[PDB]
RNA sequence: AAGGUAUGUAUCAAGCUUACAAG
RNA sequence: GUGCUCGCUUCGGCAGCACAUAUACUAAAAUUGGAACGAUACAGAGAAGAUUAGCAUGGCCCCUGCGCAAGGAUGACACGCAAAUUCGUGAAGCG
């Protein structure tokens, strides 16, 4: 009666659950450890079922969408963790980690246009900084002069940061893009405070052309001053700025 | 094609349900009619 | 809960006239499986024969296209569990009262309403038929099923009736052969009947007939298409296309590959349309 | 409208992929169901034609675009030559006749319309069924 | 097929 | 359904300002987490009612 | 008339239900 | 079958006219699934001491009732999920 007394188990804890389900049909904990518990038994075709019509009831909660999608990709049902990770995504754009636990599942699969295609659905929304940097990061490690040149510069149009603004001035600091990179610190000199300057950019434009030789670097922190913050700059980096200018030169007597 | 209770699945002819005020007032011509509201101040 | 305007019907429960006249209820009876108020339909089919009313609801005719009254298959004239082993597919339906029963067949009609015209999964793989059950789809069908079945007090001698007895006599009905999918006791028997039918029988060697006289070629068969419903069988050692009869030499290396072809050849390879001219080749350097 | 658009046929192979009844046309799962306004009279009288003969004429409307035959078993309609239910026959052949007390004088003996007619093993096999 | 069917316009990116 | 008739006037009330005040939080609060450990508010609702009519 | 002599389970027939689909 | 017409030649034979397709076919069933009640034996009884009026909410639970009354033990059935606080692991990003 081993049978017996298995199937009462899992009768009575079925019949349980379904009562608990059908008194509130709106807690959800009961859809997933029901769900989880059927996954207990480790070959299942309705926990699936307990999952996707668990969605009816409400579909915008994050945690059984995440649940349903961890519990799939946790087995080698790869075709429809990623088929449900798409209707999860295009039915909630807004929650960023359906978009990362997708692209990091297709991370730990190959590297295919349809997880770059995943993330430039992603960007298509605009989101905030942690998601378009992280794109780049992923153009990085796979290492992109092209394709991480291609999607970066529909980047500064809505995010005008100037943390950002200085880290569109990144093709110095890898590929040094000479004509070019002083485009880019042209495209950085002349946007958003033209008088005013937001104190920030010219100091790691210095950096960079102080990096550089004396080729044009006299002019932005001292010739160029027109665009002073009512003394030029905080009394914090201008003898800094004087040094700075002093010893890294030809040093003439 | 099979409707909730009240098309053809029950005879329960309840009362409260039962022809009354059978037709309707319309608002005549002394009143505030929409046709003399269509011009009015 | 259900309308109707005319009945599914295959066409061996219609009966022999062109010329039927049939009525119609509003809420009839109840399905016979799903307890479904459908609109019951009786006609006359023949002469000497009963009326055999309507038995299911027209969602679960739907449902796997089957007929109206005898639940048989609509393409074909066939049982339920003969087309599904046969396309290898169940679609499967509960078994309870509630417990998904009334719950898929409603849903099930939900998702049927744009429709109407062809079942709701059958449809990808009702295409890819024709070989392994057109072999049995009996046409011309015995009218045997419109009948009228027996009655008793011929059973007991008793039937003061006469002649008049409408519904049979002298048939009496044996206790040892007579749901929706399975089991039924005849299907088991019609299996049978598939699985041993009459061959050629299979001469005491060691699989030595690796050719075979395959012929009836025309104008239909090429080299090429017997060629290439043989390659994907396997390799060739020799072929030849011997157009004075009209026929093709094919044999094999190892010959198990072209043993299917001896399984798929007994006049039943059908390809390009015609019933093709099998019979048993040498293999004796003859 | 004109003929010319409607009767045009349809390029391709056909389509073979399909069956044979699902390519045919429908609309209700089982065949083109249309209304139809036909004499009731003609109807009855070709139906009880085919009813009791087991021969009628064939309703259509595009079959081969020409029919004009019979249906049902062909030669017991030439063997009567197209006759009807309706028609007083060219023979009186294999009546049947009955006994008439049409009186309403005799008591249990007059039958009228309901006249019975002049005309008025298996079972162990029946018992061991049983 | 087990999977879905796959749409993309004849000109522009892909259908969702 | 069923009318409100005068046995359930009272035990109607009740149904209905709680259902009122239950998605007036619901609309109100903003996007943290959690939204009242399932019932608080109600349970301050009643208790302000206890103490109003004990003053 | 209800408002009081609780209801909730487990085995055992008539009441009611179709007299059907069927190699 | 009928009745009428010599209508064609015997009252008889014939011809025409008028009339035009019922039935959930059964007195049965090899029949069929059998749920309610009653019996049998159990379980037994809302609200943090005891005795307790209740009225609700939820739906795959119903009964009585003409019920958009009311009553069926408040008609029954409704239970441990703590969450965020400490900490482990892992991921994404940045310096
Ligand atoms: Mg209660
Ligand atoms: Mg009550
Ligand atoms: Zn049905
Ligand atoms: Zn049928
Ligand atoms: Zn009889």
């Amino acid at each position: 009666t081993d049978e017996e007394e298995l199937n009462d188990y899992k009768l009575r804890k079925r019949k349980t659950f379904e009562d608990n389900i059908r008194k509130n049909r709106t807690v959800i904990s009961n859809w997933i450890k029901y769900a989880q518990w059927e996954e207990s038994l480790k070959e299942i075709q309705r926990a699936r079922s307990i999952y996707e019509r668990a969605l009816d009831v409400d579909y915008r909660n994050i945690t059984l969408w995440l649940k349903y999608a961890e519990m799939e990709m946790k087995n080698r049902q790869v075709n429809h963790a990623r088929n449900i990770w798409d209707r999860a995504i295009t039915t909630l754009p807004r929650v960023n980690q359906f978009w990362y636990k997708y692209t990091y599942m297709e991370e730990m699969l190959g590297n295919v246009a349809g997880a770059r295609q995943v993330f430039e659905r992603w960007m298509e929304w605009q989101p905030e900084e942690q998601a378009w940097h992280s794109y780049i990061n992923f153009e990085l490690r796979y290492k992109e002069v092209d394709r991480a040149r291609t999607i970066y510069e529909r980047f500064v149009l809505v995010h005008p940061d100037v943390k950002n603004w200085i880290k569109y001035a990144r093709f110095e600091e890898k590929h040094a893009y000479f004509a070019h990179a002083r485009k880019v610190y042209e495209r950085a000199v002349e946007f958003f405070g033209d008088e005013h300057m937001d104190e920030h950019l010219y100091v790691a434009f210095a950096k960079f052309e102080e990096n550089q030789k004396e080729f044009e670097r006299v002019r932005v922190i001292y010739k160029y001053a027109l665009d002073r913050i009512s003394k030029q700059d905080a009394q914090e980096l201008f003898k800094n700025y004087t040094i700075f200018e002093k010893k890294f030169g030809d040093r003439r007597g | 094609k099979g409707e909730g209770d009240l098309s053809q699945l029950s005879k329960q002819y309840s009362s409260r349900d039962l022809p009354s005020h059978t037709k309707i007032k319309y608002r005549q011509t002394t009143q505030d009619a929409p046709e003399e509201v269509r011009n009015r101040d | 809960w259900e309308d109707a305007d005319f009945p599914i019907l295959c066409q061996t429960c219609l009966g022999e006239n062109p010329y039927i006249r049939m009525t119609k209820e509003k809420y009839g009876k109840e399905c016979k499986i799903c307890a479904r108020p459908f609109t019951v339909f009786r006609w006359c089919p023949g002469v000497r024969m009963r009326f055999k009313k309507t038995e299911v609801c027209q969602t679960c005719s739907k449902l796997k296209n089957v007929c109206q009254t005898c639940l048989l298959d609509l393409e074909y004239g066939l049982p339920i569990q003969v087309r599904d082993a046969g396309l290898s597919f169940k679609d499967d339906m509960p078994k309870s009262d509630v417990n998904k029963e009334y719950y898929t067949q409603n849903m099930e009609r939900e998702i049927s309403n744009s429709d109407g015209t062809r079942p709701v999964g059958m449809l990808g793989k009702a295409t890819s038929t024709s070989d392994m059950l057109l072999k049995l789809a009996r046409t011309t069908p015995y009218y045997k099923r419109n009948r009228p079945h027996i009655c008793s007090f011929w059973v007991k001698g008793e039937c003061k009736r006469g002649e008049e007895c409408p519904y049979r006599h002298e048939k009496p009905t044996d206790p040892d052969d007579p749901r929706y999918y399975g089991i039924n006791d005849p299907v088991a028997d019609k299996l049978l009947k598939r699985a041993s039918t009459m061959p050629r029988l299979d001469p005491p060697e060691d699989k030595t007939i690796t050719t075979l006289y395959v012929g009836g070629l025309g104008d239909t068969i090429t080299e090429t298409d017997l060629r290439n419903h043989f390659y994907q069988f396997g390799e060739i050692r020799t072929i030849t296309v011997v157009q004075r009869q009209q026929c093709a030499f094919i044999q094999f290396a190892t010959r198990q590959a072209a043993e299917v072809a001896a399984e798929k050849s007994f006049n039943k390879l059908i390809v390009n349309g015609r019933r093709l001219n099998v019979k048993w080749g040498r293999s004796q350097a003859a | 409208p004109t003929y010319e658009t409607m009767f045009a046929p349809e390029f391709g192979p056909e389509n073979p992929f399909r069956t044979q009844q699902m390519a045919a046309p429908r609309n209700m799962l089982s065949g083109y169901a249309e209304p139809a306004h036909i004499n009731d009279f003609m109807f009855e009288q070709q139906r009880r034609t085919f009813a009791t003969y087991g021969y009628a004429l064939d309703p259509s409307l595009d079959n081969h675009q020409v029919s004009a035959k019979y249906i049902g078993s062909v030669e017991e309609a030439e063997k009567n030559q197209g006759l009807t239910v309706f028609e007083t026959g060219q023979k009186k052949t294999e009546k049947r006749k009955k006994f008439k007390e049409n009186d309403a004088s005799n008591i249990d003996g007059f039958l009228g319309p309901w006249a019975k007619y002049v005309d008025e093993e298996e079972q162990k096999e029946l018992d061991e069924i049983t | 097929s087990n999977a879905l069917a796959i749409q993309v316009d004849s000109e522009g990116k892909i259908k969702y | 359904a069923k009318t409100v008739t005068k046995q359930r006037v009272e035990s109607h009330f009740d149904l209905e300002l709680r259902a009122a005040v239950m998605h007036d939080i619901l609309d109100m609060m903003p996007e943290g987490i959690k939204q009242n450990k399932a019932r608080t508010i109600l349970q301050h609702l009643s208790e302000a009612w206890r103490c109003w009519k004990a003053n």
